[PDB]
RNA sequence: CGCGGCUCUGAUUAGUGUUAAGUCGAAAUACGGUUCGUGUAGUGGAAGUUGCACGGGACUUAUCAAUGUUGAACAAUACGA
RNA sequence: GACUAAUUACGUGCCAGCAGUCGCGGCAAUACGUAAGAGACUAGUGUUAAUCAUCAUAAAUAGGUUUAAAGGGUACUCAGACGGAAAAAUUCGCCCAAAUAUAGGGGACAAUUUUUCUAGAGUUUUAUGUAAGAAGGUCGUACUCUAGAGUGGAGAGAUAAAAUUCUGUGAUACCUAGGGGACGGGUAAAGGCGAAGGCAAUCUUUUAUGUAAAAACUGACGUCGAAGGACGAAGGCAAAGGGAACAAAAAGGAUUAGAUACCCCAGUAGUCUUUGCAGACAAUUAUGAAUGCCAUAGGUUAGAUUUUUAAUUUAGUCUAUAAAUGAAAGUGUAAGCAUUUCACCUCAAGAGUAAGGCGGCAACGCAGGAACUGAAAUCACUAGACCGUUUCUGACACCAGCAAU
RNA sequence: AUAGAUGAGUUUGGUGAUGGCUCUGAUUGAACACU
């Protein structure tokens, strides 16, 4: 996979990664860790 | 010790600067000039011989080009049996 | 693939089929090359088909994997070692001059080692030695030491005639009135002269060079 | 070191082929149905190669380096706990071979008592 | 085992690649049945067994080996003679059939099918040139000496 | 009647797809103007950005201060661009 | 319109509409709507839906995974597949050969088993060589802290330039005497060692493989290997130490239109030690492991043989090629010819995401969809152009000079 | 049972590949529209 379409994948795990951050407290309180 | 290596396929086998570079001669001269009137001074006595001497520079004449050195020529003859070979 | 598809051993297949028949179909084939008869009975030879070469020693018996069987071997012969042994004992006789130069390739036919050192159409020198050596080693039933000293004394007889010949050569002829030109000895040291001086020129300039080179130091 | 190329010694001179051909009273194993026995040339050496020999080597390495990992920071060597888990494998596959050429032969019982080498060091899986 | 077979198959395709004259093989009783096959249908040239090293080759066919004992059993190996033809080898390909992972075997009705370029089983028709040997009980045979003699069995290799 | 499964729905809230003509930056492709990606841990409206090790899918893109030779005279009926 | 047999005219003007796919329509449209003609099937003709085939497009027959979807981080290993030589017993597998064939024949091959053999795999003979690993101790260059009512007496450090900053409570600079932590200069190489991850100062202690040469020994004891278990970089979590240096974070000073940044003054986790958790990596040779095999050359690493000068030779490693192979780039001890076995792939996008579940202190890991929306995504090469790319070459393009706006 | 194995359009500035989509063939206990 040339370095171009590893770069699409780059964003989608960040946007990912930086989403459960943001929303780990609110799975907290619902036990969905 | 190793010896040296039999050069890979290379495109062309030559030096870049066949014929060695001529420096200015009296840009020298002039670093002494302007040593001299670091430590004597500007407006000294034995800095005349010294700046006498840049003046003389300027108005002798440069010298003429040296032949140029054919060694790239025998380069590429050999090159094939030098090396690996060439490439393309 | 950097080469090329060479057809030279089909030349004769692929033209024969061309001239077979007409490209107007309907019509007598017109007459074929001029060459196409003449090589008609003699085909190409076989080629690219890697052979068992030739094996000039023993090969290994011991070896149950061998390699480089398809690799033509080193030729050697039993002379080979007593030449090795000679001319290690005798350097400076690389010194005389000796032609590989064959004439006619004919001149193995007249040596017959029975005789002496001396034969017709080589030189006295090592080889002679050498063959002869050897003649006596397995005819005479002798011994490598006992071969190589026989024939190698016959080797140093030979040689003192040949430089006290030089020696009366030169001296009786001047009792005659014979002169000659400069000797080897005389020649030599003229052309180191002239080298020489070429060095001391040299010699001169660069010791000046360093002069004006430490001019610059202080 | 020393003690290594001792112990190898030992196992050549205990559980040797060579010197087990006399001291044992059975150590061939039984002979087959219609198999009848035949002389064979004697052996030029000593006998090294035999599994009983080899089993016995593997138990005297296997016995410094488990003594080694259990030492003082017996633990922080983590890169030979597979050289303890590879010679345990390879006692297993001569064992495991051993076994059932012998089927039985006092040879083979020899060696089990002596060594105390126990049925799970070859029937299953060795886990570590 | 038929690996020895396999293996046979691939060398001789790559010794005639390199357009050798000789060729060594390991001494088994199963590669020499499928040479003999090869010699009597006219692919190699010759067949002797010797050992590490090939034999005279100006007397190839006088060469008399040595008997094989426990010995020098481990030394011994058969020697082919390839054979080229008009800038071009007489026994190019050798795609084996039956592989150690599977052995495929072919019936009387079904070797009568493919002698004629007709597919039949895991196996396609034959077309000019190419020739397939089967193993039978009356030896490694030819698909069409087979044939003539009513017998089926396990297919080896398809020579082109 | 209890327990578990399953279906629909749910204030509130999240992700993603499509949509030429909006906005804010200019991150990548050239040494892309801070080498770029991998893992991991942080950070910032967003693209991004920082630490630590790692990959080349980036530097083999490499091209003389060894400066390059009176290597056996001359003359002859030898030798003769 | 082309696929797909068969044409013009007018009207409309990215509007109305056609469309299975690519597409057509923006004022002289062979594609839309009328008119005529033409091509074709015909009591049927088209369209929609579905099925087979197309599709080797889930490939048993019969695929593929370096750069395009796809090799597991690793190899010891249970199950399970597969695997030597020469004979023999049994099954009668396989074949004649069927009709799910009674009863027989044939013996190459196959299954279980027996007896022998040494070519695979191993053991012994302290190899040589070697940054695999681990324990207990040390060495040194620099750095840093304290002390000297040290010498010296106003600057220093930083940066493209500065600022914040250090200094008269005596700094930088040059020394003396102690203390404290982690680091590994040269050697050093296309070099080497381990299953990989990874391993480079030094002494002792301790550990499994591997390589060379000869003999001897066991006698197929072999290869791969789901799962389980073990190991697994940096970062991270937990506890107790350590704390010189470096440095996420937090914070300040600049730059800038703005500056989170890049740069700078400083600086906490962390890096280190011990005991556990964690298991993700461009964990790469973008190439699983292993076996059989195919022509040469030049280097290089550790040995061996020899007429040890220099050549043969075993096991590795790296360049350049032949045959060949490949989409090509290229490879050419393999990306070739074959084989064994395991893992993995089946258009893009959504997505390595959701839900349930397992593991974990947590971070997160394993495993793993569908809906909605598309006709394309994707790879190598070729020729150009571009480059705050290299080296050049022409031009008042520029330098310089004069004049002018 | 021995005649039975077939392609086309569409990615790119362009070429060769990879890989889907669609058409070409046959059919239905079919429906619908015009007849
Ligand atoms: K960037
Ligand atoms: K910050
Ligand atoms: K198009
Ligand atoms: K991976
Ligand atoms: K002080
Ligand atoms: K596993
Ligand atoms: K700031
Ligand atoms: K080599
Ligand atoms: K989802
Ligand atoms: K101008
Ligand atoms: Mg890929
Ligand atoms: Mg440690
Ligand atoms: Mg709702
Ligand atoms: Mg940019
Ligand atoms: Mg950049
Ligand atoms: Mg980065
Ligand atoms: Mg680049
Ligand atoms: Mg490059
Ligand atoms: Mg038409
Ligand atoms: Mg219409
Ligand atoms: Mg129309
Ligand atoms: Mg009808
Ligand atoms: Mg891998
Ligand atoms: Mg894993
Ligand atoms: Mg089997
Ligand atoms: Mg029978
Ligand atoms: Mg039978
Ligand atoms: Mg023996
Ligand atoms: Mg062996
Ligand atoms: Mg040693
Ligand atoms: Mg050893
Ligand atoms: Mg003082
Ligand atoms: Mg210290
Ligand atoms: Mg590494
Ligand atoms: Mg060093
Ligand atoms: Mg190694
Ligand atoms: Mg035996
Ligand atoms: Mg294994
Ligand atoms: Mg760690
Ligand atoms: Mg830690
Ligand atoms: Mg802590
Ligand atoms: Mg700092
Ligand atoms: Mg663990
Ligand atoms: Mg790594
Ligand atoms: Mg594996
Ligand atoms: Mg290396
Ligand atoms: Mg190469
Ligand atoms: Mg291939
Ligand atoms: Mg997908
Ligand atoms: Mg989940
Ligand atoms: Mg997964
Ligand atoms: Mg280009
Ligand atoms: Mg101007
Ligand atoms: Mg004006
Ligand atoms: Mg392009």
């Amino acid at each position: 996979i040339s370095v171009r379409r590893q770069k699409k994948l780059k964003i989608k795990k960040k946007k990912y990664k930086k989403l459960m951050r943001r929303t780990r407290n609110e799975r907290r309180k619902q036990d969905r860790l | 010790p190793n010896k040296p290596i039999r050069l890979p396929p290379l495109k062309q086998l030559r030096v870049r600067q066949a014929n060695k570079a001529e420096e200015n001669p009296c840009i020298a001269v002039m670093s002494s000039v302007l040593a001299c009137w670091a430590s004597a001074g500007y407006n000294s006595a034995g800095c005349a011989t010294v700046e006498n001497a840049l003046r003389a520079c300027m108005d002798a004449p440069k010298p003429a080009p040296k032949p140029n050195n054919t060694i790239n020529y025998h380069l590429s003859r050999f090159q094939e049996r030098l090396t690996q070979g060439k490439s393309k | 693939g950097k080469g090329r598809i060479f057809q030279a051993a089909k030349v004769y297949q692929r033209a024969s089929e061309a001239a077979a028949t007409n490209i107007v179909s309907g019509l007598p084939p017109r007459n074929p090359p001029l060459w196409l008869k003449a090589i008609e009975s003699i085909p190409p030879a076989e080629i690219n088909t890697r052979p068992y070469p030739i094996q000039h020693s023993p090969p290994n018996p011991r070896a149950r994997k061998p390699r480089n069987l398809f690799r033509p071997t080193k030729i050697v012969y039993p002379e080979d070692e007593l030449r090795r042994d000679f001319y290690r004992d005798h350097p400076w006789e690389l010194a005389r001059p000796r032609m590989i130069i064959e004439l006619d390739g004919k001149d193995a036919r007249f040596l017959d080692w029975s005789k002496g050192l001396r034969q017709r159409g080589i030189p006295l020198s090592g080889e002679s030695v050498v063959q002869r050596q050897l003649w006596l080693m397995e005819n005479q039933g002798m011994t490598k030491q006992e071969a190589y000293d026989k024939a190698r004394h016959e080797f140093y007889k030979l040689r003192q005639l040949e430089q006290m010949e030089r020696r009366i050569a030169v001296e009786e002829a001047r009792m005659v009135g014979g002169y000659f030109g400069k000797d080897l000895l005389t020649v030599g040291m003229e052309l180191e002269n002239k080298t020489y001086e070429s060095w001391k020129k040299w010699a001169t300039t660069e010791i000046a060079r360093q002069e004006s080179a430490r001019a610059s130091m202080y | 070191k020393d003690r290594k190329h001792a112990n190898i010694r030992r196992c050549i001179e205990t559980f040797g082929r060579h010197i087990t051909d006399q001291s044992l009273e059975r150590p061939t194993p039984p002979l087959a149905r219609g198999v009848e026995p035949k002389p064979q040339p004697v052996r030029a050496g000593p006998d090294t190669g035999s599994s009983e020999v080899q089993i016995a080597i593997l138990t005297s390495k296997i016995r410094a380096l488990s003594k080694a990992l259990e030492g003082h920071g017996g633990n922080r060597d983590k890169n030979n706990k597979r050289s303890l888990r590879r010679l345990c494998h390879k006692r297993q596959r001569l064992l495991r071979y051993m076994e059932r050429k012998e089927r039985g032969s006092g040879r083979w019982h020899h060696m089990l008592e002596t060594l105390g080498l126990t049925p799970a060091t070859w029937k299953g899986q060795i886990t570590l | 085992g038929i690996q020895q077979i396999t293996n046979m198959c691939s060398h001789l395709q790559n010794a005639s690649r390199a357009r050798l004259g000789l060729t060594s093989l390991p001494n088994t009783k199963y590669n020499l049945a499928l040479a003999l096959a090869l010699h009597r249908a006219g692919f190699i040239s010759s067949i002797t067994r010797g050992g590490p090293h090939p034999p005279t080759p100006e007397a190839l066919m006088t060469y008399e080996p040595e008997p094989v004992t426990s010995a020098n059993v481990a030394t011994r190996r058969l020697w082919v003679g390839l054979k080229y033809w008009n800038e071009e080898p007489v026994l190019k390909e050798l795609k084996p059939i039956s592989k150690p992972s599977r052995l495929v075997t072919a019936s009387l009705e079904q070797l009568n099918r493919v002698a004629r370029g007709f597919p039949a089983g895991y196996m396609k028709g034959l077309q000019l040139g190419e020739c397939l040997f089967v193993n039978t009980d009356r030896g490694v045979l030819e698909v069409r000496e087979a044939v003539e003699r009513k017998v089926g069995g396990l297919v080896l290799c398809k020579v082109k």
